């Protein structure tokens, strides 16, 4: 922050590079950085940063703080090739169901299709961990009515002993009726 | 001004409009318009890069889109012999089937039913004239609505009737007409076609015609004004059982 402070910026970096260098478990450091070169310009060396940081296995709120910073910096291509390696560390049902983020910009519906079957072939085949199926059936809904009776209905086989849950059976009944 | 023909030049300003702003099917019916001024300007001519320009804009989400592609299906139709008009209406009334709606806009949903099952019914299955519809075409339609379409249901069940003549597509025709609306609003042409495909199918007196016939009117609201009875009631009294 002393060297941030004053108009030294080299000496600036090569402090916060040797920080990052030596201290590779800390997360203060390296949002220093990301703030720096936020304040500063676009060049390739905050990329470079980012996926030093990212090649270090940091945690979810990295990753998400990564692909806000590529989401708002107009990045399409770039940030669907940086979410692969995302989905393959974390597979939890948060990062199941946020990995499906193109249908919200262009909609994106080959990507959706593969998106679909990478998640109805990953793990879970017999519970899905209640949160794949609602998301699944939003999505149908929000979309033409291609397979919206097929997963809601015929694909029972990895439900949990009561084919729905307490409150979202009659709900999703409702939402598959009047759609 | 000099409609029909003036220099055979200003036809072209005619077509010409631009000043890109936000319309709807303005720009789509005006060029189809455009369209057939391009039919009186040597038709084919220029034709199939208008309709190849024009049907392509955004990523579907429009209904102007297949009413566009539709009118050129009609175009087509006013095309005499139905060869090219059916490779052409067939390519491009397949292809919504891939993607229909629903990208972006103001339409929460993509509402497929009407222009995909206009533009299926015009390749296909016109229960009028032309010809040419396959055994899998009605299910080519009923897959074209891909959930539920009320446009074309009296004709969709007795172009089923026209090709297959069955059991099978009565109880299509049930299903699709109970899922198709709520109440005996299509349900009601369901009961109708139930009575009348129960005799001509199920066969006269059956125990299976009642069933149905009771089971999917069992509650019910007052159709029109009411009938819980006479078609049943009267059925019932006429199959010969003075008990029941």
């Amino acid at each position: 922050e002393m060297e941030m402070k004053n108009r030294q910026v080299n000496h600036a970096r090569n402090i916060w590079d040797r920080a990052i260098t030596t201290l590779p478990r800390v997360n203060q450091f390296w949002y220093k950085y990301t703030y720096m070169e936020e304040m500063l310009g676009n060049v390739a060396g905050a990329r470079q940063v980012f996926e030093r940081w990212m090649e270090w296995q940091p945690e979810e709120q990295a990753w998400h703080s990564y692909i806000n910073f590529e989401l708002r910096y107009k990045e399409v291509d770039r940030a669907r090739t940086i979410y692969e390696r995302f989905v393959l560390v974390h597979p939890d049902v948060k990062n199941w169901i946020k990995y499906a983020r193109f249908e919200e910009k262009h909609a994106y519906f080959a990507h959706a299709r593969k998106v679909y079957e990478r998640a109805v072939e990953f793990f879970g085949d017999e519970h899905m961990d209640e949160h794949l199926y609602v998301a699944f059936a939003k999505f149908e809904e929000n979309q033409k009515e291609f397979e919206r009776v097929r997963v809601i209905y015929k694909y029972a086989l990895d439900r949990i002993s009561k084919q729905d849950a307490q409150e979202l059976f009659k709900n999703y009944t409702i939402f598959e009726k009047k759609f | 001004q000099g409609r029909p023909r003036e220099i055979i030049n200003t036809y072209t300003e005619a077509v010409q409009t631009v000043d890109p702003f936000k319309a709807t099917g303005k720009p789509h019916t005006l060029w189809v318009a455009f369209a057939k001024f391009y039919e009186d300007n040597g038709q084919l001519d220029d034709a199939r890069v208008i309709l190849e320009k024009a049907t392509k804009v955004n990523f579907k989400q429009v209904d102007d889109l297949a009413s566009v592609w539709c009118q050129c299906g009609e175009l087509e139709l006013r095309h005499e012999n139905y060869d090219e008009a059916l490779r052409l209406l067939r390519k491009a009334t397949a292809l919504p089937a891939r993607r229909a709606e629903y990208f972006d806009g103001s339409e929460p949903v993509q509402n497929r039913v009407y222009k995909s099952l206009k533009v299926w019914s015009m390749l296909a299955d016109l229960e009028e004239s032309l010809g040419t519809f396959q055994s899998t075409k009605a299910v080519y339609d009923r897959i074209l609505d891909l959930r539920i379409a009320t446009p074309q249901i009296v004709i969709n069940y007795a172009m089923f009737l026209e090709e297959h003549k069955y059991f099978e597509e009565s109880f299509k025709a049930y299903e699709r007409g109970i899922s198709l609306f709520k109440w005996p609003n299509v349900s009601d042409i369901w009961s109708t076609y139930l009575t009348k495909f129960i005799a001509r199918y199920g066969g006269r007196k059956l125990e299976r015609a009642r069933d149905l016939f009771e089971q999917a009117l069992d509650g019910c609201p007052p159709k029109y004004a009411k009938t819980l009875y006479l078609l049943y009631a009267q059925l019932e009294e006429e199959w010969g059982l003075a008990r029941h």
